[PDB]
């Protein structure tokens, strides 16, 4: 007879009746996704609404039960993640508007149009296309074409919609009880009601920051050497003491910088540790793929793979019989049935990617034992640094040449040791500044510190202050430059990554140093280690049961989101760009617009 | 003449039980409406449910699996019923959670066996099995052997419910989803519960011992349904009535016994 | 269910002499002219009876008699009935009779015996009536008045059906069935005997050892038991579902059972032919003091 009990029997009646049409929902999308079909997206259509409506009829009714005469913080958390309005708080109109430019957003990045001028012909989509044009190529005329029609023809175009966007949802972040729409992005790592553990939500950004100061050195020796490696290939196009230009960072907005290893390869000479071709010379497919992933994932202590994932999961590529998405998913239904969704093929990146999803769905597993709002990793870099750091212990060379594949009489010279070094700096460490002034860009423009006007002049200010990039043509108040990426297209978040990127690395020293291991980072194999395991599997077991701090203390012993892991494991990088950059410039500087 | 041998002797095993019926039976109750079927007179063979390698979980409390066949009792209560396989663990004395306080509850103590089998191949449809159900709210915790049916909707507020539905008014019985693809925890596991009594009564159920092989011209130790003695077995001619089993002979002696299989009369002769 | 009967004559209870009866098998032994002694529970030799008739005179006169009260169990009870034809065709033992505790039903309907253990509803006048029709021209068991209704069984036994001969003869009476009922240990014995007897008068004289037919493990208490009779519905006589009634050629005889000791005697086969009561005159104390019938 209080408000405590009602509510648990609310919660209970809410965990039993969305169960079964959860599980129902993710079937119908894993037959969808397996089977392409007009029958089989009727099906997931239908299963999507029913389950929208109702999450949506288990919203008043949650409404009505007050917070603030609630004890447990089980069945607070659950009723704060369940009486979310989102975009309940509205008209009719606006939330309808609202869709309508998130759809036409959405539909205008996904279609793209290349149309190159007197060629009536050869206008592709996001398939392959600009891509590979701005990835694989060596020639500054085409890329810079590519880079200004791809951020005048499908960028300026979504000017006004974003803006309309970006005032629909400050409306709504302010008429749910929140700040502007950044506070609402920035609420997933708010932790309230805990003494101690408590996180505020403005602290994230000091936090952010904080790391950043201290990613600093390492990222301003990492764009020297790209510089000094980028002035070789493209003479008289980047100066040594400028900004890198925009189009010359092999992607299209920058974000990846792997594609710069073939030009930056510090010993050309040596070859990498790349197993492939040792892999098809015996008997190797993807069930043996997944079965030494699961031998990996049993050695440190985690339980074997449940029986309906072997005989339920799409491991093979059908071929042309079905047609099905081949992009690596690991599904959890919600009943105890985990399988994944990957077309694995007999190369090393499927290896890696293969437990990569093994650890998405160890994750899901250890958190199956919890209510269903809780059912989800403590935050949203959780989930997948837990699988980014199997991924790393999973591609040394101790494990290669333990399972068997790389040769035992293997020597390991430092000059490999330094170009995986290398790959791995401008794989992670060069998303960290674009993140970074990506999300601190979309902070001040939902909050108000950027007014209407002076979007991309402030958004390149900052591409040249935090990032070391500059554009090539210069850019008016009319283009729409940021807009041109996939999250910011589709509404989502962007410090997700940096945060992941900043996990993983604690993960790894903290799970090393308890299996005993000596000598670098870089080379720490979690495996034939049961400590590491339970340490480990202590963490996978609260999700969002316990706040995202307790966890990090659990698996780490710190509070907060430290960048010391990161600095130690590109140590051996950091000082081998500090001796190499000796003699040239280190840093950049602005005012050196290429006009 | 020192007797060194093993006759014991007992009538033929005839029906046995309806185990074969209520273990293999195609249609199961739920678990709010567990069936209780009386076993009260057949000669339980546990041998044969205690060999079976089919069962997933098989503790018995109170009394070993081994001498399960070595009693007597009166009454054999079997109550069937399908339940999850993640709270299979919750049938058992002192456990708690959700089908123990509030559908079937075990006492403190308990003389009998739980036995529980995966059923997803037959238990199990493509879209959903929703036939199972179970009761998920109570106003209070049910006694030991307790059987509720009665479908008024729960109340968790103050306001009282009027038959239907409202902001705390739930219905009583939640159903079971069984899909073929799940995992294990959530599959059906077909549970049922054999509860041994002992009151002021002649015990009908008892262990099944068969027989041994006969000696009949040795110095034995025989048993013929709860006899003894010792002595040589030669086939008499004393033709006995149908109903006398054994027979005495002048100072109430022990001379002449029945074998209770081939029905056949002989003599009792004292060793050398 | 529960229908009374009306229009039944009163009569004074009639007691008769139960000269050498009652001797049944004490235990399953095999003896072969050895003259065993047994102290056990027995009937008395020459002990008084109680005699329960059912005859039916045509006319405004004569006697209506259907009697089957709720006599007591002391002990065991001895039950003698000399039928003409199939009318007792069960009994009822318990202690309430009623929905309170539980009862034996030991009957038969035409078919072969029900036994069951239940708690039962058992009306004042319980009956197993039959129905003689003129078409299909034939004694047919179509009547069932014995109890409401039936909850909480624990033992059931119901054997092979058969037939039953309900020709309702018209003469002397043809066989008898003795009865010995005891309970002292849970199980319930019952000693069964068959011997065809030509009289219409009063309990054949004689000696016959009862064999034990059946031992059913119920554990119950019997305190009191009642016979079950049969009735005929047919033309001649109208009425209601409590009238209407005819009868006839029906008498049992109950003796009560008592410790005692006997000195059974048995033959070169193992049945008993000869028994003497002890505690019936200085000459059977002889008799069993010496432990002979040569005096
Ligand atoms: C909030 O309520 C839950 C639900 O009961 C509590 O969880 C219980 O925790 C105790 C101690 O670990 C266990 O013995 C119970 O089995 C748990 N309940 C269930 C249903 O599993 C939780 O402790 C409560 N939080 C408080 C009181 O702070
Ligand atoms: C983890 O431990 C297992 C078992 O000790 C190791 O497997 C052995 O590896 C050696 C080295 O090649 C072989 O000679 C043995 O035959 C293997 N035994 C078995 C049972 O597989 C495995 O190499 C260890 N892995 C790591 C990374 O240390
Ligand atoms: C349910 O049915 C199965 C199969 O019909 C029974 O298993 C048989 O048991 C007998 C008795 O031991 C064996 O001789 C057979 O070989 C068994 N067959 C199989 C296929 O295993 C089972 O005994 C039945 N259940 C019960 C309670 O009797
Ligand atoms: C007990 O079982 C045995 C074994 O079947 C029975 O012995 C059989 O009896 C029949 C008829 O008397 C014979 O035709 C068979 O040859 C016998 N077989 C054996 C192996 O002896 C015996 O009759 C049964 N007894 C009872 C009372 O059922
Ligand atoms: C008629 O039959 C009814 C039941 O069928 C009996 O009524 C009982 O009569 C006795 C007294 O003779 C009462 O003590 C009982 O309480 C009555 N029973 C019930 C259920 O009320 C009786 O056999 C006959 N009654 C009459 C009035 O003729
Ligand atoms: C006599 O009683 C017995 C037992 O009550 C009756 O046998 C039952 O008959 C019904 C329908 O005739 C069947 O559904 C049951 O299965 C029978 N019982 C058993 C144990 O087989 C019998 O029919 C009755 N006979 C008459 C003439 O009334
Ligand atoms: C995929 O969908 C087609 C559509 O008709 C169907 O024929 C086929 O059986 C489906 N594949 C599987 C594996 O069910
Ligand atoms: C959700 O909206 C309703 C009205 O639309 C309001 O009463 C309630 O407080 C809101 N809940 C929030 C903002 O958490
Ligand atoms: C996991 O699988 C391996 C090989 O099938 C087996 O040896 C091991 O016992 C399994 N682990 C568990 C906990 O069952
Ligand atoms: C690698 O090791 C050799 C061994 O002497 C050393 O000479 C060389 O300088 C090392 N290279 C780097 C980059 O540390
Ligand atoms: C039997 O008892 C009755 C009841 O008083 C009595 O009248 C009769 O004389 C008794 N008969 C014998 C033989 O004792
Ligand atoms: C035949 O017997 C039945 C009894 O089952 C009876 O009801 C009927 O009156 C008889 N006569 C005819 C012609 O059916
Ligand atoms: C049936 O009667 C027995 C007699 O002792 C009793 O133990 C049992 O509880 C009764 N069962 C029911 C359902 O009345
Ligand atoms: C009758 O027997 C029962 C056995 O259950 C016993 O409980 C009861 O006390 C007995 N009645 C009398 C009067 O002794
Ligand atoms: C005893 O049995 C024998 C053989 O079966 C038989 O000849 C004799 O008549 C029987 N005697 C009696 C008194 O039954």
């Amino acid at each position: 007879s209080t408000i405590e009990e009602q509510a648990k029997t609310f919660l209970d009646k809410f965990n039993h009746e969305a169960e079964d049409l959860f599980y129902q929902s993710s079937l119908a999308s894993w037959n969808y996704n397996t089977n392409i079909t007009e029958e089989n997206v009727q099906n997931m259509n239908n299963a999507g609404d029913k389950w929208s409506a109702f999450l949506k009829e288990q919203s008043t009714l949650a409404q009505m039960y007050p917070l603030q005469e609630i004890q447990n913080l089980t069945v607070k958390l659950q009723l704060q993640a369940l009486q979310q309005n989102g975009s309940s708080v509205l008209s009719e109109d606006k939330s309808k508007r609202l869709n309508t430019i998130l759809n036409t957003m959405s539909t205008i990045y996904s279609t793209g149009k290349v149309c190159n001028p007197d060629n009536p012909q050869e206008c592709l989509l996001l398939e392959p296309g600009l891509n590979e044009i701005m990835a694989n190529s060596l020639d500054y005329n085409e890329r810079l074409w590519a880079w200004e029609s791809w951020r005048s023809e499908v960028g300026k175009q979504l000017r006004p919609l974003y803006e309309e966007y970006v005032v629909l949802k400050n409306e709504m972040a302010r008429a749910n009880h929140y700040e502007d729409y950044g506070d609402y992005w920035r609420g997933d790592y708010e932790v309230n009601g805990v003494d101690g553990y408590d996180y505020s939500r403005g602290q994230l950004i000091e936090d952010v920051e904080h790391t950043f100061e201290e990613i600093k050195p390492l990222y301003e020796h990492l764009h020297a050497y790209v510089r000094a490696k980028l002035m070789n290939a493209y003479p008289s196009y980047i100066s040594p003491i400028g900004c890198l230009p925009a189009h010359l960072l092999g992607d299209m907005w920058g974000r990846f910088w792997t594609n710069l290893y073939s030009l930056t390869v510090p010993f050309g000479q040596k070859p990498n540790i790349d197993v492939t071709d040792a892999m098809v010379d015996q008997a190797w497919d993807a069930q043996r793929i997944f079965k030494e992933a699961e031998k990996f994932f049993v050695s440190v202590g985690l339980p074997n793979m449940t029986q309906g994932f072997w005989e339920n999961s799409m491991l093979t590529d059908p071929g042309n019989v079905q047609k099905a998405v081949c992009h690596p998913t690991a599904w959890d239904l919600g009943k105890g049935d985990f399988r994944i969704l990957m077309c694995t093929k007999v190369t090393m990146d499927d290896f890696l990617t293969a437990h990569h999803e093994m650890g998405h769905i160890q994750y899901d597993m250890a958190y199956a034992a919890q209510p269903f709002l809780l059912r989800n990793g403590a935050n949203e870099g959780f989930h997948e640094a837990v699988g980014e750091i199997m991924s790393l212990s999973a591609a040394t060379p101790k494990h290669l040449k333990s399972i068997g594949l790389l040769s035992p009489d293997f020597q390991e010279d430092n000059e490999t040791e330094i170009n995986f070094l290398l790959k791995q700096a401008l794989t992670i460490v060069g998303t960290l500044p674009f993140t970074y002034m990506l999300e601190k860009w979309r902070w001040m423009v939902f909050k108000g510190e950027i007014p209407k006007d002076q979007w991309m002049k402030k958004w390149w200010e900052m591409k040249r202050e935090i990032v070391g990039v500059v554009e090539p043509v210069p850019h008016d108040e009319t283009y729409c430059d940021p807009a041109s990426l996939f999250h910011v297209s589709n509404d989502y978040s962007f410090i997700r990554y940096y945060t992941r990127t900043l996990y993983q690395f604690q993960f790894q020293e903290a799970l090393c140093q308890a299996a005993k291991h000596e000598g670098p980072l870089h080379k720490c194999d979690i495996s034939n280690s049961t400590e590491a395991g339970q340490k480990l599997f202590n963490m996978l077991r609260l999700g969002k049961s316990e706040p995202w701090t307790l966890a990090l203390e659990n698996v780490v012993g710190a509070k907060n989101m430290n960048v010391r892991p990161l600095l130690n494991y590109f140590e051996p990088l950091f000082t081998w760009l500090k001796d190499q950059n000796k003699n040239s410039f280190v840093g950049w500087s602005t005012d050196w617009s290429p006009y | 003449v020192q007797p060194t041998e093993s006759i014991v002797r007992f009538p033929n095993i005839t029906n046995l039980c309806p185990f074969g019926e209520v273990f293999n039976a195609t249609r199961f109750a739920s678990v709010y409406a567990w069936n209780r079927k009386r076993i009260s007179n057949c000669v339980a063979d546990y041998s044969v449910l205690y060999n079976s390698a089919s069962f997933s979980t098989f503790k018995c409390y109170g009394v070993s699996p081994t001498k399960l066949n070595d009693l007597c009792f009166t009454n054999v209560y079997a109550d069937s019923f399908v339940i999850r396989g993640d709270e299979v663990r919750q049938i058992a004395p002192g456990q708690t959670g959700k089908i123990a306080d509030y559908n079937y509850k075990l006492p403190d103590d308990f003389t009998g066996c739980v036995i529980a089998w995966n059923s997803n191949n037959l238990d199990s449809k493509v879209g959903g099995n929703y036939n199972y159900l179970y009761r998920l709210f109570r106003k209070s915790n049910l006694k030991p052997f307790e059987r509720d049916i009665s479908t008024e909707i729960y109340q968790a507020g103050s306001t009282p419910c009027n038959g239907v539905e409202g902001f705390n008014c739930y219905f009583p019985l939640q159903s079971y989803g069984f899909q073929p693809t799940n995992g294990v925890g959530y599959q059906p596991y077909r549970v049922v519960v054999l509860s041994f009594e002992l009151l002021h009564a002649p015990a009908t159920v008892c262990g099944p011992k068969k027989s041994t092989n006969l000696v009949k011209n040795k110095c034995v130790n025989f048993n013929f349904n709860g006899l003894t003695g010792t002595g040589v077995l030669t086939e008499s001619n004393k033709k006995f009535l149908p109903f006398q089993q054994f027979g005495r002979d002048i100072a109430d002696t022990t001379d002449a016994v029945r074998d209770p299989q081939t029905l056949e009369i002989l003599d009792i002769t004292p060793c050398s």
